């Protein structure tokens, strides 16, 4: 009946030759300095109502395997079997208390070790960016309280209320970034370019920011209202909107008496050129900061592998996208966590393999 | 067609731009009254590139001169070629630099950059297409350090998509014609990491070394110094303006020469140099011009080119030539060199191969090298700044005009990640 | 009647058009200005044929070419040489910077936004002629526009034409000698679009090239004059049969039909027999055996590739000039005997005759001189798989490091693409390894 169910019906038949042995939660975590998060997201309903296959198996806990209609030089149709190995390889049938099993994270609680963290959010338009950080799972009003940063502003505000943690006497403190094409802003007032200098007891502090020592869980995620107000930076598109610019929402750790700060912790929004550059554009400042996005996504991936693998020559003044983050990055007590939306379409088939092979230079082997 | 604006900032900055509108002016045949009284109609077609039109018959270089603080203004004025550049376009102020960064930067040079930038906007507008943001300024030095980069903070704001070469004179590590030098030079490497695309380190030793070692002068003068700088000037723009066999723009190098965005502090040379009268003792071939170019003595940036692995290099030859003879020499140093060159990247060496030669020679070349040895241009600043700043030197003529101490460090901190993003491909792996 | 349009394309591309279009002139006997006045002398004849030439009823010829490089230095070299009042004058100039050896300036940046002056230049072309078409494009890999504008140009035309013929005449990377360093990162994206569209890929290169000139032709410093002429004279005799009054002639659509097993082994790998001095010229006998045994050496591949190691699949002997179609069995019997030709078992019948009878001329200025006949072999062997395991190498060793890669994801094109390049090349050689093998009962 379908006309395309011939390259699904090899599909169907893969999916019973290896061992399925998928991911519960519950399971133990191990150390994990470096974590690379891949969700895929459910089948929604428009899709059934199209003809489309799924082609992105979970066979594993760290291991995913994505398939291909392709054809041998007889013209004869087999499949590709694209074989990468994560960490952390997540099912379709996740739901998001299964991710906060690993995203509602522990990494909070190296924060409060006197260690620093960051997470970060990379995907492609409908794969779940939009339930996640910027906007949750909830539907006409994408409000807070479903998704990832409603979950970690609890693990985070509730977590030192506990009298071990409550007598350090330690407060809260916000400061939203905007990081355009080499300019380090402020989601307070638009129009401060704040310069990028360091200390001498080598500390890169962005000069001058505001923060604001705010507040409970029910105040702290309103304050993306203020965030997103001025919604950065100028988009002008067909599905409007989707941000240029990158943003760095850090919560610092840090007692009453201080001028001391230890436990900064951070989420990056690596929003980017999810369609394609728009060359029909004669616009000249589309083309000047859509391609710096790139070089900035091109900066992030180099950094982490030199992290993985180390060296000393570490990647940090290419971009400044880096070189805000670079204190965060090289704490030694300090880890890392990436996230990767997917998208289970196979007319996105070629967007879903750009994203995952980005999420594959930590030089994982499929030992099988 | 493609286009070039030309800047000149710091009093060596219009001292070597002086002496390069003359070779520029000869290759194309113009006098010091701009008629054109060329031999040839093949030197017609990209005047456009450098000099713009003027109402009868005469042509304008696109010469922004930022560096005219009054003691160098009725020299250049009063010169060979004051009768040839716009005076309008001489912007300048009073009360000169000081050889002081603060002095460039911050105080004179904000008041300065609003009348600088309505010139460099009414000669972007007058073009058909730019590319090209050709800056001759200095290290070391005051108005060339600070002020010649509060304009590239300027006009690659305004043009985030041009290619910006600033050909950038550097300090020596025995000729030390300033005090405060290393500040000028850490202050505005600092600026010229994250703000051109590509930049040419030159330096006095090696062009004095050459005046000596080869050409064999008795006093070389500072025309002599320059008028070997521009023959690299305009060497790097030849494919350009002249047609040939094969082109290559000032972006097709800015593209192979550059492995990673930091990494493009280039080494210029040139070939051939040699002293004679008429009765010289050689013969102009492509093997002959080869081995002079990367020869040790004769790079200008004065480092050591065999302490470091060759990241990859261009050859821009000139003249008439054989492909083959290029294709073929240009391999065989490859592979007799090939510790001397980095071992994981395929071919190291480009060929660019034009087809006019210059007005005297019947052939010529320009070694454009990105090299690991450049490495020790900076350590040699980066361990002089340090023992400067330990004890807070001189800092009270910069602190004193606005500054921070918190960006000194800032600056250190850049010129010592170039030397780790150095280190690490000049050892094997 | 049949014909083709001649799209040059890069710097490369416009570089051999410049010799291509000079050989045609001399043959039919066009001047540099459009007439024709050998035949005026005779009365007779349409030898202006219009494969290559349009006529326009003042008596002036017109080609069926059209030029896009992105670059005006080239191009201004035709229109104020000696080909300035021949051409048509829409050669599509129209960049306002060169291309700078990448593939995203190139597919993206620049390549886009003039295309719509090149598609509707096509339009205006094709409907002037009645039957056979077939796209003669002229560029190499390696190069910006060449690789770049190229595989947009494919792209748009294999869906405003269809099926209609691609013969793509590709100067490919040398494994020893580059002029650029970036020419392994192009020359890996542009073949992402050669193997779905173009139906048939000529590689020839620049070092095997050199070692003909060196050897056969004794010329101890070649420039790219005198290279773009023996491609020049190899072009000519495979769109020699479409022309000229032959007694096997071999039409665009027979090429498809014979050189090419499956729809992505399309990689032929053309030869000649350019022992010409011409002071060899004497000295020789220069008879049918001899040359067609003139591609039993490896040192007479257009391709730094080395036959022996690997088997045939299917051979186009293109004769011209004084052949007698008997001798050449003799030439065909002999070769099937020696041993070291290796065939596959798949392929018994082995070669194709095309017997044009018009002879090779000479372009006045060097560098060969009036031979008897010749032949352009055209050979799809399993050797060229690793003339391209040299070039997936140079690849990869500067893929681990991250080198040269922000120009070209920071130019439009995204960095997942040099992955998916990769991923055909490391397939589309494992197709090699296949073929090749017989199988065994
Ligand atoms: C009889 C003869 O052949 O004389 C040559 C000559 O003897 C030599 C030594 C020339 C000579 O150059 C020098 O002595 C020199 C002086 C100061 C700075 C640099 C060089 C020459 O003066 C320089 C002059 O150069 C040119 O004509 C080029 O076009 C050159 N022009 C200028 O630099 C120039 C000078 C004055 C006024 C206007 C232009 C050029 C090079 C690159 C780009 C543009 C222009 C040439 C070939 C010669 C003499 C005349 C002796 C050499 O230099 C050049 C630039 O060609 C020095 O080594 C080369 C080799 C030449 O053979
Ligand atoms: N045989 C021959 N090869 C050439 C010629 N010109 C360039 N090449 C070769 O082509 C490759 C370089 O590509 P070019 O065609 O010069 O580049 P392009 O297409 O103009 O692209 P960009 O300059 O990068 O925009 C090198 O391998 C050269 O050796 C020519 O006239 N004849
Ligand atoms: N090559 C060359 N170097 C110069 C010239 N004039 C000064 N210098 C060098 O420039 C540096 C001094 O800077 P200078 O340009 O005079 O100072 P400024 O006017 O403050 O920019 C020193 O390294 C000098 O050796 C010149 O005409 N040619
Ligand atoms: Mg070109």
């Amino acid at each position: 009946g379908n006309p395309n169910w011939e390259t699904a019906q090899m599909i169907r038949e893969y999916q019973s030759t290896l061992e399925f042995v998928p991911l519960l939660d519950g399971q133990a975590v191990d150390d994990h300095q470096i974590t690379v998060c891949v969700r895929k997201r459910p089948i929604s309903r428009k899709e059934v109502n199209r003809k489309e296959i799924d082609v992105i198996s979970v066979p594993r806990k760290d291991m995913l395997i994505v398939h291909e209609p392709r054809s041998k030089v007889d013209l004869t149709k087999f499949l590709e079997n694209h074989k990468f190995r994560f960490d952390y390889a997540f099912n379709d049938t996740c739901d998001n208390a299964m991710v906060y099993k690993y995203t509602a994270k522990p990494l909070v609680k190296t924060i409060f070790e006197g260690g620093m963290a960051t997470c970060f959010a990379y995907g492609q338009t409908g794969s779940g960016k939009t339930h996640t950080m910027g906007g949750e799972f909830n539907g006409k009003v994408q409000d807070c309280k479903n998704g990832i940063y409603a979950m970690a502003a609890k693990d985070v505000f509730v977590t030192l209320n506990m009298p071990r943690y409550r007598a350090m006497n330690l407060v809260v403190s916000a400061s939203f970034f905007e990081i355009y094409s080499g300019k380090v802003f402020d989601l307070l007032s638009d129009k401060q370019k704040l310069r990028v200098l360091e200390d001498g007891k080598q500390q890169v502090q962005v000069v001058g920011l505001t923060e604001k020592v705010v507040d409970g869980v029910e105040e702290v995620l309103k304050l993306i209202q203020h965030g997103n107000a001025a919604r950065t930076s100028g988009q002008t598109s067909a599905n409007s909107n989707s941000s240029r610019s990158h943003a760095v929402f850090q919560i610092v750790l840090r007692p009453q008496g201080s001028t001391k700060i230890h436990g900064k912790f951070s989420f990056i929004d690596l929003a980017g050129n999810e369609r394609g550059v728009d060359t029909s554009s004669a616009d000249r400042q589309t083309r000047m900061e859509g391609a710096e996005i790139n070089k900035s996504l091109l900066a992030l991936k180099e950094c982490i592998r030199a992290l993985g693998k180390q060296s000393a020559h570490l990647p940090f003044r290419v971009s400044k996208l880096t070189q805000v983050l670079r204190d965060s990055f090289i704490g030694e007590k300090s880890k890392t966590c990436m996230i990767a939306m997917i998208s289970p379409g196979l007319s996105s088939c070629e967007h879903t393999l750009n994203t995952l092979r980005y999420a594959d230079r930590v030089k994982e082997l499929v030992v099988k | 067609m493609r286009e070039i604006v030309h800047i000149q900032a710091g009093q060596c900055g219009n001292q070597i731009g002086a002496k390069f509108w003359e070779v520029i002016s000869d290759e194309h045949g113009i006098d010091p009254t701009g008629s054109y009284h060329g031999d040839s109609d093949l030197q017609l077609e990209r005047i456009n590139v450098y000099y713009n039109e003027a109402t009868g018959n005469k042509y304008v270089p696109r010469a922004i001169l930022v560096d005219l603080e009054p003691g160098t203004m009725d020299s250049v004025r009063s010169g060979p070629f004051g009768q040839i550049f716009r005076p309008d376009n001489f912007v300048f102020g009073q009360s000169g630099a000081g050889n002081n960064w603060a002095k460039g930067h911050y105080t004179e040079g904000a008041e300065l950059v609003d009348s600088v930038l309505d010139v460099v906007r009414k000669e972007s507008e007058s073009c058909d297409c730019l590319q090209g943001f050709q800056l001759t300024h200095s290290l070391g030095g005051g108005t060339g350090s600070g002020m010649g980069t509060l304009l590239i903070s300027k006009i690659r704001e305004e043009y985030p998509d041009r290619i910006m070469n600033t050909f950038s004179v550097m300090p020596s590590p025995k000729v030390s014609d300033t005090v405060v030098e290393p500040y000028n030079a850490t202050l505005s490497v600092h600026q010229l990491v994250e703000n051109t695309d590509e930049t040419y380190c030159i330096d006095n030793e090696a062009l004095y070394d050459i005046c000596f070692r080869t050409l064999k002068l008795t006093t070389p003068t500072y025309g002599d110094l320059n008028h070997l700088v521009s023959a690299t000037m305009s060497g790097v723009t030849t494919c350009l303006r002249f047609p040939g066999q094969l082109n290559a723009d000032l972006r097709k190098l800015a593209v192979n020469m550059v492995p990673f965005p930091r990494l493009h502090f280039f080494m210029p040379g040139f070939a051939p140099l040699t002293s004679r009268g008429s009765q010289q003792y050689r013969a102009l071939t492509v093997p002959e011009l080869t081995q002079q170019m990367f020869d040790s003595k004769n790079m200008m940036a004065a480092c050591d080119p065999r302490h470091g692995r060759y990241l990859t290099v261009a050859a821009i030859f000139r003249g008439r030539m054989s492909m083959k003879e290029v294709d073929e020499q240009m391999l065989n140093v490859q592979n007799k060199n090939s510790s001397y060159f980095v071992e994981w990247i395929p071919n190291n060496v480009k060929t660019a191969v034009c087809d006019i030669p210059p007005r005297g020679l019947k052939m010529s070349a320009t070694f454009i090298g990105n090299s690991t040895a450049i490495q020790e241009l900076f350590k040699r600043i980066s361990e002089q700044f340090t023992a400067m700043f330990r004890r807070k030197a001189f800092l009270h003529w910069y602190t004193g005009e606005g500054m921070d101490e918190m960006e000194f460090t800032e600056a250190e901190s850049n010129m010592n990640d170039l030397v780790s993003e150095y280190q690490q491909y000049q050892d094997a792996t | 009647m049949r014909e083709c349009i001649s799209i040059h394309v890069g710097q490369a591309g416009v570089q051999i058009g410049n010799a291509c279009w000079e050989l045609y002139c001399l043959e039919h006997g066009i001047q540099p200005d459009g007439q024709m006045p050998s035949d005026k002398t005779i009365g007779g004849g349409d030898d202006s044929f219009n494969t290559f030439f349009s006529e326009t009823g003042a008596g002036k010829h017109v080609p069926r070419a059209v030029f896009v490089d992105l670059e005006p230095t080239v191009i201004d070299e035709v229109r104020t040489g000696t080909y300035r009042q021949l051409f048509h004058p829409e050669q599509l100039i129209t960049g306002k910077e060169d291309a700078a050896n990448n593939y995203a300036r190139g597919h993206y940046t620049i390549g886009k936004e003039i295309i719509d002056l090149v598609l509707d230049r096509i339009r205006k072309l094709a409907d002037q002629c009645t039957g056979l078409q077939g796209f003669l494009v002229f560029h190499s890999f390696g190069g910006g526009t060449g690789s770049g504008f190229t595989s947009l140009l494919m792209e748009r035309l294999s869906v405003d034409y269809g099926k209609k013929s691609k013969l793509e005449f590709s100067i490919y990377p040398a494994p020893q000698v580059s002029t650029a360093v970036v020419e392994p990162y192009n020359s890996i994206l542009t073949t992402h679009t050669t193997l779905e569209h173009s139906d048939c890929a000529f590689m020839v290169d620049n070092e095997a090239i050199y070692d003909i000139c060196r050897r056969n032709l004794d010329i101890e410093r070649p420039t790219y004059t005198n290279l773009n002429r023996l491609i020049s004279q190899i072009v000519s005799s495979i769109t020699a049969s479409l022309r000229f009054d032959g007694a096997l002639n071999v039409d665009l659509t027979e090429f498809q039909t014979n050189l090419v097993p499956y729809p992505r082994i399309h990689f032929p790998l053309a030869t000649y027999a350019p022992v010409i001095s011409a002071e060899k010229a004497y000295h020789e006998q220069l008879s049918v055996a001899e040359i067609t045994n003139a591609c039993f050496e490896p040192a007479n591949q257009m391709v730094k590739c080395d036959p022996r190691h690997g088997k045939y699949m299917a051979c186009c002997l293109l004769y011209r000039g004084d052949v007698v179609p008997k001798d050449v069995n003799a030439a065909i019997a002999t070769i099937k005997t020696k041993r070291s030709i290796q065939f596959v078992d798949w392929c018994p019948t082995g070669f194709k005759v095309g017997i044009n009878y018009q002879p090779p001329t000479v372009v006045p200025g060097g560098d060969l001189a009036k031979v008897q006949r010749a032949v352009c072999m055209l050979s799809n062997t399993t050797a060229i798989a690793e003339a391209w395991a040299r070039l997936d190498h140079k690849f990869d060793l500067m893929y681990a490091k991250r080198a040269f890669v922000h120009w070209y994801v920071g130019e439009g094109m995204e960095e997942g693409e040099f992955s998916e390049a990769r991923e055909d090349m490391a397939a589309l050689e494992k197709d090699y390894e296949e073929v090749g093998v017989d199988s065994v009962e």
